[PDB]
C-alpha cells in the first residue's frame, strides 16, 4: 500500500525558504518518493536532473535524499551546474561533478519582494578561497584583507563579507527572486529507505 | 531527431492522437512543446511545458509526457483543427530539434513584423531584421526559426534576453551572427557562406524564457509569431 | 554597449548635466552607475560609483539620480576650468564586458593616488609583436592576493573597456575581446600580482591599467586607487 507520503510538500511551499549563506539540508528518508507529484507542482521553471531521468528516478531505491533550498537571482541560476564558477557558485554552494539529483527551480516574484526594503538576504560577496563541493560557512566575522590585525572594524582595511541582494517587485526577470532546490542523492553502505511508489 | 507520423487522417465529431517519439536526450530530459500553424498564416504555440495552454489556446487540445515520448489530444475535432502540428524539444547538445509535421486533415496583442528579405548574390548575404512594439523586450528571448515553402519548420538559433550566451544550429554555426539592440526592440541576424540551400520565411518568434533555453528547461516555449519575409536566394 | 554625448560645451556649468541614457532597464539591477574623471594623462579618478552618494573629494557634483531610464548626474555649479573626458559605466550582467561608456567630452572650457598604497607596472616600451609580456603592479598596502583586482585597457581614440577580473581565490574570468588568448596568472600570494600577454594579435597596442578593485560590481573598498599605465607600442 502507498502511505507515509514524504514531507516534499511541505518544502516546496512556504514563506521565508532560506539564504545562500546559510542553506537547509533536510534529510528525508523512508518514505515512497512519488517523484511524479513533484513535476504537477507549482509552475517550475527549471527541472534539469543531471544524473538520471526522471521516468527511472520512480524505479531506484536510495538512502536518504538531501533537499537544499536557497534563494538567488535570474541570471544566477546557470551558476548552480555541476562545475561551473561564479559569485555564487563558488563562494556560496557548489556541486561536484558527479551530481545524481536534480536543480529544481522557480521564479518567485510574487512573495519575496515588497516595496519597503528587501535586506533580508545576502550572497558572501568576499571570501577567501572557494567552498569544498556542498560546503556552507556560517560565519559573520569582519573579513580581513590581510597585512593588518582587525579584532573588528569597518574601514580601508577590513569589511563586511557579506552584502543584500535588492530584489523589488517593479524589476525584470533576472533580478527577481528565484528559488533554487537541489536534491542530492547518495547510496551507502545502508538499507535504502526511499524506493518509489510501486 | 523526432520521429512524427508525416499525414495522419481523422474523422469528424471523435478524437486523434497525435504522438512523438524521442530519445532520452532530448525529450527524457526536457519538456515537449507542441505548435500549431494553418496552411499561409504565421505559425502559433498550442502546448507548452506538457500540461498547460496559453490564454489564446481553448480546452480542445490536452498534451501528455509519459515516458521518453509525447502524446497529443484534440478531443472532439472539427474541420477548424485542419492544420499542421509541430513537435519541438531542446536537446542536451545545444540545440532545438523540431518536428516533421502532422496532416491532420478532415474533410469531413504585440506585432513581431520582420524584413530584410529579397533575392541576393548566392555564396554571401544580407542583414535580417526584426521589430516589436512595447512588449519588455529585456524580458524575453528571441528566436530564428526558418520554414522553406511548404517545407517543415526548424530551429536556427536562439538570442537569451540577457544578450550573452547563445547557442547556433548543427548547420548555421559560425557563418551565422545574431544579436539585439535596444533601440526599438530590434534583431540583426547577419548571414553568411551562403549555399542557396536557405530559401525560407526565417521567422522572428517571441519567447516567455529570459534566459538561454538550456538552463530553464520547464518553461521554454515560444509567444506569438510574426509575419516573415520570404527570402529566395535561389542562386 | 551604452550611448554618451559625444561631448558636452554648451551653457558651461549650468545645464551640462551629462547622462548615460539607455540601460534596457531601470539603470542596472545592483543599482551602481560608475563615473570616472578620466582626465588626459593621468589614470581615471572615481567620482560617483552609487547613484549619487559622492565620497571624500570634490563636493560640488552630485545628484546623479536615476530621471526615469538615464542616471542624469548634475554637474552644473561645479567649475569652468577643466579639459577632461567623463566615462559611465553600469550593468549587473554575469560575465559582461565592455561595460564602459563612449568618450564624454565635458569640458566646460577646453583651453583653461601616490602614497595611497603603491603605484608600479612594467613599462612595455616598444613591445615585440605578440610574445609573451608580463605587467604587474605590486601593492605595498592591501593584501593583492584578498581583494578582487582587475586590468582595464584603453587606445588611442577609443574609450575603456573591461579587459580582465580575477576574483579572491578561484576565479580566472577573461573578456570576449581576447576570448582566451590572454591568461590571467596572480603572483606571488605576498608580493604581486601580475598579468600575461601570449601573442596579442596587433590590438593590445592600448595602454592598460592595473585596477585595485572590480569596476561593474562596484564596492567602495575605502578608497579608489589606479595605476599610470605604459604605451605597448606594438611593432606588427
Amino acid at each position: 500500500n502507498i502511505t507515509n507520503l514524504c514531507p516534499f510538500d511541505e518544502v516546496f511551499n512556504a514563506t521565508r525558504f532560506a539564504s545562500v549563506y546559510a542553506w537547509n539540508r533536510k534529510r528525508i528518508s523512508n518514505c515512497v518518493a512519488d517523484y511524479s507529484v513533484l513535476y504537477n507542482l507549482a509552475p517550475f521553471f527549471t527541472f534539469k536532473c543531471y544524473g538520471v531521468s526522471p521516468t527511472k528516478l520512480n524505479d531506484l531505491c536510495f538512502t536518504n535524499v538531501y533537499a537544499d533550498s536557497f534563494v538567488i537571482r535570474g541570471d544566477e541560476v546557470r551558476q548552480i551546474a555541476p562545475g561551473q564558477t561564479g559569485n555564487i557558485a563558488d563562494y556560496n554552494y557548489k556541486l561536484p561533478d558527479d551530481f545524481t539529483g536534480c536543480v529544481i527551480a522557480w521564479n518567485s516574484n510574487k512573495l519575496d519582494s515588497k516595496v519597503s526594503g528587501n535586506y533580508n538576504y545576502l550572497y558572501r560577496l568576499f571570501r577567501k578561497s572557494n567552498l569544498k563541493p556542498f560546503e556552507r560557512d556560517i560565519s559573520t566575522e569582519i573579513y580581513q584583507a590581510g597585512n593588518k590585525p582587525c579584532n573588528g572594524v569597518a574601514g580601508f582595511n577590513c569589511y563586511f563579507p557579506l552584502r543584500s541582494y535588492s530584489f523589488r517587485p517593479t524589476y525584470g526577470v533576472g533580478h527577481q527572486p528565484y528559488r533554487v532546490v537541489v536534491l542530492s542523492f547518495e547510496l551507502l553502505h545502508a538499507p535504502a529507505t526511499v524506493c518509489g511508489p510501486k | 531527431v523526432l520521429t512524427q507520423p508525416p499525414s495522419a487522417s481523422g474523422t469528424p465529431g471523435q478524437r486523434v492522437t497525435i504522438s512523438c517519439s524521442g530519445s532520452s536526450s532530448n525529450i527524457g530530459s526536457n519538456t515537449v512543446n507542441w505548435y500549431q500553424q494553418l496552411p499561409g498564416t504565421a505559425p502559433k504555440l498550442l502546448i507548452y511545458s506538457n500540461n498547460q495552454r496559453p490564454s489564446g489556446v481553448p480546452d480542445r487540445f490536452s498534451g501528455s509526457k509519459s515516458g521518453t515520448s509525447a502524446s497529443l489530444a484534440i478531443s472532439g475535432l472539427q474541420s477548424e483543427d485542419e492544420a499542421d502540428y509541430y513537435c519541438a524539444a531542446w536537446d542536451d547538445s545545444l540545440n532545438w530539434v523540431f518536428g516533421g509535421g502532422t496532416k491532420l486533415t478532415v474533410l469531413g496583442e504585440v506585432q513581431l513584423v520582420e524584413s530584410g528579405g529579397g533575392v541576393v548574390q548566392p555564396g554571401g548575404s544580407l542583414r535580417l531584421s526584426c521589430a516589436a512594439s512595447g512588449f519588455r523586450f529585456d524580458d524575453h528571448a528571441m528566436h530564428w526559426v526558418r520554414q522553406a515553402p511548404g517545407k517543415g519548420l526548424e530551429w536556427v538559433s536562439v538570442i537569451s534576453g540577457d544578450g550573452g550566451s547563445t547557442y547556433y544550429a548543427d548547420s548555421v554555426k559560425g557563418r551565422f551572427s545574431i544579436s539585439r539592440d535596444d533601440s526599438k526592440n530590434s534583431l540583426y541576424l547577419q548571414m553568411n557562406s551562403l549555399r542557396t540551400e536557405d530559401t525560407a520565411l526565417y521567422y522572428c518568434a517571441k519567447d516567455r524564457s529570459y534566459g538561454p533555453p538550456d538552463v530553464f528547461n520547464y518553461e521554454y516555449g515560444m509567444d506569438v509569431w510574426g509575419q516573415g519575409t520570404t527570402v529566395t536566394v535561389s542562386s | 554597449v551604452l550611448t554618451q554625448p559625444p561631448s558636452a560645451s554648451g551653457s558651461p556649468g549650468q545645464s551640462v548635466t551629462i547622462s548615460c541614457t539607455g540601460t534596457s532597464s531601470d539603470f542596472g539591477g545592483y543599482n551602481s552607475v560608475s563615473w570616472y574623471q578620466q582626465h588626459p594623462g593621468k589614470a581615471p579618478k572615481l567620482m560617483i560609483y552609487e547613484v549619487s552618494k559622492r565620497p571624500s573629494g570634490v563636493p560640488d557634483r552630485f545628484s546623479g539620480s536615476k530621471s526615469g531610464n538615464t542616471a542624469s548626474l548634475t554637474v552644473s555649479g561645479l567649475q569652468a576650468e577643466d579639459e577632461a573626458d567623463y566615462y559611465c559605466s553600469s550593468y549587473a550582467g554575469s560575465n559582461n564586458f565592455d561595460v564602459f561608456g563612449t568618450g564624454t567630452k565635458v569640458t566646460v572650457l577646453g583651453g583653461g593616488g601616490g602614497s595611497e598604497v603603491q603605484l608600479v607596472e612594467s613599462g612595455g616600451g616598444l613591445i615585440q609583436p605578440g610574445g609573451s609580456l608580463r605587467l604587474s603592479c605590486a601593492a605595498s598596502g592591501f593584501t593583492v592576493s584578498s581583494n578582487y583586482m582587475s586590468w582595464v585597457r584603453q587606445a588611442p581614440g577609443k574609450g575603456l573597456e573591461w579587459v580582465s577580473v580575477i576574483y579572491s581565490g578561484g576565479s580566472t574570468y577573461y573578456a570576449d575581446s581576447v576570448k582566451g588568448r590572454f591568461t590571467i596568472s596572480r603572483d606571488n600570494s605576498e608580493n604581486t600580482l601580475y598579468l600575461q600577454m601570449n601573442s596579442l594579435r596587433a590590438e593590445d597596442t592600448a595602454v592598460y591599467y592595473c585596477a585595485r578593485g572590480e569596476i561593474q560590481p562596484y564596492y567602495y573598498y575605502g578608497m579608489d586607487v589606479w595605476g599610470q599605465g605604459t604605451t605597448v607600442t606594438v611593432s606588427s
